[PDB]
């Protein structure tokens, strides 16, 4: 549900589709994410390892 | 490249208003 | 007045696409 449940109730949302717009919160526009979505998985699979 | 991407067509907004005066 | 402006051109979108149509 992304940051929604902690406002309201919760709304489902595909997690990819809510990185987008998380890395929409920082600085970087969200064609980067999905231009390097499964290399970013890899790195955050490899990170949590 | 983009994994999910569905297709479908964007409105330009300026070809009809362009073309219509013309022709 | 802009300290450290550079020359440079920007390439307007609507001008080729505007003229090519009609000429
Ligand atoms: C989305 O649309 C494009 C273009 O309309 C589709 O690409 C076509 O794919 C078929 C089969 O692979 C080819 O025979 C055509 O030549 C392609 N068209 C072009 C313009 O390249 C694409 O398959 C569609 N994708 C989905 C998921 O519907
Ligand atoms: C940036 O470009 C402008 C325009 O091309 C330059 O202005 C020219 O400056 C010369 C010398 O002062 C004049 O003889 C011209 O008449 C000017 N052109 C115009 C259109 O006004 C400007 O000097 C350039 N600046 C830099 C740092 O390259």
């Amino acid at each position: 549900s992304g940051w929604t449940f902690g406002a309201g109730p919760a709304l489902q949302i595909p997690f990819p589709m809510q990185m987008a717009y998380r890395f929409n919160g920082i600085g970087v526009t969200q064609n980067v994410l999905y231009e390097n979505q499964k290399l970013i998985a890899n790195q955050f699979n490899s990170a949590i390892g | 490249v983009v994994i999910g991407i569905v297709n479908n067509t964007v409105y330009d907004p300026l070809q009809p208003e362009l073309d219509s005066f013309k022709e």
